[PDB]
This record gives C-alpha cells, structure tokens and sequence, in this order.
C-alpha cells in the first residue's frame, strides 16, 4: 500500500521534525500539494535530530514524505494515530538497507499547533 | 465470460 | 486510566524528544525506573523542540513521562504504536488548560535507535 | 481527557462491534449525535462477540462509546488509528474494576465499509 | 516492508476476528509459529464478522495473517496499539482489487483476554 501520505485538515499548521539512525546520510522531503515544502539532510546514528518545520497543510490537505539514501529512495511504513479525538500523530519509518530496523530515517508530523 | 460476466 | 507511563524492553537505548505549543512555560521530566532522567523547560507556541536526548530503558524498563506548568501537572493522554513489528512511538499529549487542544507539551519516545 | 469520543466523516456507515471479557454483564450505548442508536449487553470471560452493527455517522459525525456494568460506568481508554491515509479504526477498551486490565468491554469501530 | 506479522507475548490467549467488506469472498488464515491456527470466510459488503476465534500464542509468540481472493493474495497494511501499557490490538487491512479502500477483510487481534 501507499505509504507516508496523509491527509490533514486543509490551511493547518503542523509540526514536522526528522530523526536519523544510520551510517548512511539521510534526505528526507515533506511535499504539500505535490510540491516540495521542506527539505532535510543529516547522518547520525544516535537519533539526532536532522531537521525541524513548521509548514502549512495548504488548499488540499496532502502531506507527503519521502526518504533516500545517496539518491535511492527507502522503503516507507507510516501510519497516523489520534488521542482524545484532538491531538494528531503521522509517523514514518524507512529503511534504507538490510537489516529492517525502519529507524534509519524516522519522521514524526504534529497538529495542532499553538 | 465473452459477455464480461465474470462476476464474484 | 494511567497515561504517561511505558514499559520498554530492558537495557534499550530509546529517544525523547519534547515540543511547547502554549502560552505557559512547559517543565517535562522524563523518570526511567521512577527516577528523573531528563528535564526540558521552554515556551512556545510555535512547536520549539524543548528537548531531545538519548536515554537507556534500564533494568525495569520502566519509562514515565510528566509535564508540569509552574508547579501544576497537566492533564495526559497517551498510547503506543508499532510499525512493521519493529518501529515503536510512545505519544504523550498534555493539556495545561481549559481549551483541551491537548498539545500544550507533546512527548514522543522512539525506539530502537542505532 | 474524555475517551471514547471520536468524530467519524458526516453520514458515513461505520460498523460497531463489542467484546466481553470479565465476570460482569457489560452494556455498551453507542450515542450518534448525542442519542443512543445501539445498545449492546452480554457476559463472557472469552472475548464473546456481545454486539455488532452497522451506523451511520450523521450529520455531525459525533460518535460516542459508553460502558456500564450494573449501573456502574467504566473507566474508558480509546485511540483513533488510520492505516494507508484510507483505512480506519475506533478503539476503545473499558475498565469495570480494580485489575487494570481494561479489557472488560472491547469495542471496536471502524470505516469505511462496502 | 513486511505486514500482517506480530509478536505476541509467549503463550497468551488473543482473540482475532474478521470482518468482510467486498463483493469478493474473503479467506482470513491466521498462523501461529507458522503454522495455520484459524481459517475464516465470507462475502459481505456490509462488515459481516466472518470469523471469530481464541488462539493462544505458543511458545514463540508469532501470529502472522494472511487474506486471499479466490486463490489471489490480498496487499496488507497493518499496526499494533497499546492503550493504558495494557490493552493491546494488532490490526490488518486488505486491498483485494483497485480502489484502494483496504478494508474488504479487516482483522482485528486483541489481547489480554479474561
Ligand atoms: C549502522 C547501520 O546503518 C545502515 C546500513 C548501512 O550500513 C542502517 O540501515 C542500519 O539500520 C544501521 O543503522
Ligand atoms: C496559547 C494558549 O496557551 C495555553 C493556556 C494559557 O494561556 C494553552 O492551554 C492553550 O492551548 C494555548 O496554546
Ligand atoms: C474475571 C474478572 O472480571 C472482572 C472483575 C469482577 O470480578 C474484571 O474487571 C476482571 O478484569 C476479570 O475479567
Ligand atoms: C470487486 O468488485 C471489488 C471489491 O468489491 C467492491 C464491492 C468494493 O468493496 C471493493 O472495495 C472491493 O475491492
Ligand atoms: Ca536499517
Ligand atoms: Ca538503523
Ligand atoms: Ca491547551
Ligand atoms: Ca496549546
Ligand atoms: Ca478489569
Ligand atoms: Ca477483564
Ligand atoms: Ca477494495
Ligand atoms: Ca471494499
């Protein structure tokens, strides 16, 4: 199935921030609308915090993640969780290699803000 | 099945 | 029923990271076999991430999350979602208030690293 | 934070499905728009399917899960999971004593159908 | 990555349950340490709970679903929450033909049971 595709509320604020697990360098791109919003880029094996935004949902709604590794897209689980039918989490692991860890790259999207 | 009736 | 509160696999490093969306200075303990591990303070309605760090679950694997507005805990909601059978998110909303947007200080605990 | 609430999309079929697991007789309201619209009760320390049913989410979308065990209400815990931006579950576990299992009463919601 | 698959505490009794929504006939089998534990099926494009059944996990925990179509295996998207530390679900989608509403077999796995 498609992963790493949610669909916000239109003209919201949300939180985007990218973690990174792997000897490989991680890219990470966070499009709204189909256009590339947000761009991040970090190694680290240790969770390092690669990036941080703040962006808008925009007219649609559709925020989309993408990962690569030295121009080859990882492999993408997703998934979004409510609490107390308010507070929104969209996640994304990738894997990038073998070993199917999915951390390598981990995305963590937020709303509300404020 | 000529007549697109391969129905479930 | 109890919120906040995690129970990882023994001896595993996980991270925390912790983001302020209110008006009200956010204090967040982390308390790994009921004692206090990491602190993170800050304001903001913007999503600042107040902290992160790298933790080890400990012999207990006992992990508890707090958050606190000069003094008074806020109230928490939580739960705990794993990805392909390997990924985990522990989540943690708060709310300091009255307008139950319960992102006031917003808690996300992921494991495994490396 | 209130549990059990969740805002389906307006006039949306959702089936609703509850399982038993304790000593007590469980009876669980399903409110649309705040007026009950179905009312499950049974017994079974086995996970028992007690009820289940098709709705319709209404003009509001509001649906609320309540649990009762002899006129005592449950401690309730709920949490909203969606699965490939399509597929999505209303969770609710119940607790009607001191155990903390809050397995008592398990219902589960979900959409779309068809 | 790899869906449908979830490790199950040692030797614990979990319910899984099955739900049809497709004018394709479901088959549900259900593995246990790799072995089929449990078959459902049925056709309905009204939730229909096809199946419902008790297990217990074994010694090695693992449960794995799998659906097909008359023959033809179905794409899978899955998760497991935690709710309170305590109240566990492992849930599974499935897309049998083009419209991507994965949810024409739904399978909902619950434990602790009793
Ligand atoms: C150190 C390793 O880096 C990658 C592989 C290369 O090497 C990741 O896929 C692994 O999970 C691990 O983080
Ligand atoms: C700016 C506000 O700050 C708080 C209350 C004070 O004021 C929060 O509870 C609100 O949700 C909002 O972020
Ligand atoms: C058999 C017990 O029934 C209840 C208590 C009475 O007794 C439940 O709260 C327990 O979790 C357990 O299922
Ligand atoms: C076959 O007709 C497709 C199939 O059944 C439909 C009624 C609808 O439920 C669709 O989601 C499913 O894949
Ligand atoms: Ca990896
Ligand atoms: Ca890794
Ligand atoms: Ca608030
Ligand atoms: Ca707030
Ligand atoms: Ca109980
Ligand atoms: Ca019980
Ligand atoms: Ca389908
Ligand atoms: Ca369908």
């Amino acid at each position: 199935a498609t992963q790493g595709v949610f669909t916000l509320p239109a003209n919201t604020r949300f939180g985007v921030t990218a973690f990174a697990n792997s000897s490989g360098t991680q890219t990470v791109n966070v499009l709204v609308n189909n256009e590339t919003a947000a761009t991040f880029s970090g190694q680290s094996t240790n969770n390092a915090v690669i990036g941080t935004q703040v962006l808008n949902s925009g007219s649609s709604g559709k925020v989309q993640v993408q990962v690569s590794v030295n121009g080859r897209p990882s492999d993408l689980v997703s998934a979004q969780v409510i609490l107390t039918n308010e507070l929104n989490f969209a996640l994304v692991g990738s894997e990038d290699g073998t070993d199917n860890d999915y951390n390598d790259a981990v995305v963590v999207i937020n709303w509300p803000l404020g | 099945k000529k007549c697109k009736l391969c129905l479930k």
